[PDB]
């Protein structure tokens, strides 16, 4: 009952080469065949690699698969990147009546300059607190590539409940936006010194904090 | 060419039941294992069930064991998924797949069938101001907005000052919360020097509940 772990996202320019890794937590990656699936936005998946390194008919040799046992990983490599390659990619392995998927990697084929997210964090309104509710609002805009992860902290402790986060969506200027919400009671809000919304984009973070004492 | 033509699905309440169908052409059914794989909105692929050529062997993950039943009719080249005791977490696009069992992969995928499990019903939003303050201002520009909380179904529209304020307005796509209700926010950036001279009102329209809210957003 293993896991397959992939990077959240990768990106490269047209014509370049990119690699997506798939690391197996327990057991040997070479013990079971690895396959790879391409899923374009709003589309059903299709197979791009099977039996570790075999291509289906109609998949060009720009796509290749490999196995690195020393790192217990499988890798999908795409050369000569084209716009049509922009998609989420999933690795897969089977063992003992269980079918395991990696978490997916978003591949962006860069079509504009990269941009770090702008983050604005609002505290609960007085009106909401007086209605016995409290929502923190983390607005994330103007980032490219369109892949982020969002984490919240209460004082210094990671928050594991009450978080709702959107998928990134393309803005009219072709960069991306997302939002995240933290639900609290008014007593929770008042009893902590600060809350933080932490946005990770391309392995670097932007974190905003708000405090009930303003 | 291989075809996997899906039907069924739709909307049910928690505890309800649905049957998915996948009709196949371009290969002989009894020569292949078949599977179901699902994908919740914005999330990854999750295998649901597999059945051998003959039905002699069936596998489920723990997430659906005792609730979902895979079956096949080889004389009709059709695969089924009977979904009982449904819950909100089962909301997903469900894909039929043809498997190559000896190579451990899914070589063809259907176009998918959406299944939605929800007890949510029509509900107008609770609208709250997101007030500008020193803490929402950056180098002379203030952000203000309004929070449109806990409505169903989509959509909501937001304007500012009855459409007179458009520059700097950003209305974010809604989040579907684990409560089954939606929330969204709209923010506008304005000069901080305008906070004492201009009135800012967000105009929220939720036609499904026949509700409109005009919320004044005052500086702190």
């Amino acid at each position: 009952n293993f896991m397959l772990t992939q990077p959240h996202s990768v990106s490269e320019s047209p014509g370049k080469t990119v690699t997506i890794s798939c690391t197996r937590s327990t057991g040997n990656i070479g013990s079971n065949y690895v396959s790879w699936y391409q899923q374009r936005p709003g589309s059903s998946p299709t197979t791009v690699i099977y039996r570790d390194d075999q291509r289906p008919s109609g998949v060009p040799d720009r796509f290749s698969g490999s196995i690195d046992r020393s790192s217990n990983s499988a890798s999908l490599t795409i050369s000569g990147l084209k716009t049509e390659d922009e998609a989420d990619y999933y690795c897969h392995s089977y063992s003992t009546g269980m079918y395991i998927f990696g978490g997916g990697t978003k591949l962006t084929v860069l079509g504009q300059p990269k941009a770090a997210p702008s983050v604005t964090l609002f505290p609960p309104s007085s009106e909401e607190l007086q209605a016995n509710k409290a929502t923190l609002v983390c607005l994330i805009s103007d980032f490219y590539p369109g892949a982020v992860t969002v984490a919240w902290k209460a004082d210094s402790s990671p928050v594991k409940a009450g978080v709702e986060t959107t998928t990134p969506s393309k803005q009219s200027n072709n960069k991306y936006a997302a939002s995240s919400y933290l639900s609290l009671t008014p007593e929770q809000w008042k009893s902590h010194r600060s809350y933080s919304c932490q946005v990770t984009h391309e392995g670097s973070t932007v974190e905003k904090t708000v405090a009930p004492t303003e | 060419e291989v075809q996997l033509v899906q039907s069924g699905g739709g909307l049910v309440q928690p505890g309800g039941s649905l049957r998915l169908s996948c009709a196949a052409s371009g290969f002989t059914f009894n020569n292949y294992w078949m599977s179901w794989v699902r994908q919740a909105p914005g999330k990854g692929l999750e295998w649901v069930s597999s059945i051998s050529n003959i039905g002699g062997t069936i596998y489920y993950p723990d997430s659906v064991k005792g609730r979902f039943t895979i079956s096949r009719d080889n004389s009709k080249n059709t695969l089924y998924l009977q979904m009982n005791s449904l819950r909100a977490e089962d909301t997903a696009v469900y894909y039929c797949t043809r498997d190559l069992r000896m190579s451990d992969y899914f070589d063809y995928w259907g176009q998918g069938t959406m299944v939605t499990v929800s007890s949510a019903s029509t509900k107008g939003p609770s609208v709250f101001p997101l007030a500008p303050s020193s803490k929402s201002t950056s180098g002379g520009t203030a952000a203000l907005g309004c929070l449109v909380k806990d409505y169903f179904p989509e959509p909501v529209t937001v304007s500012w000052n009855s459409g007179a304020l458009t520059s700097g307005v950003h209305t974010f796509p809604a989040v579907l919360q684990s409560s089954g209700l939606y929330s969204l926010s709209s923010v506008v950036t304005v000069p901080s020097s305008s906070l004492g001279t201009q009135t800012y009102i967000c105009n929220v329209n939720h036609k499904p509940s026949n509700t409109k809210v005009d919320k004044k957003v005052e500086p702190k």
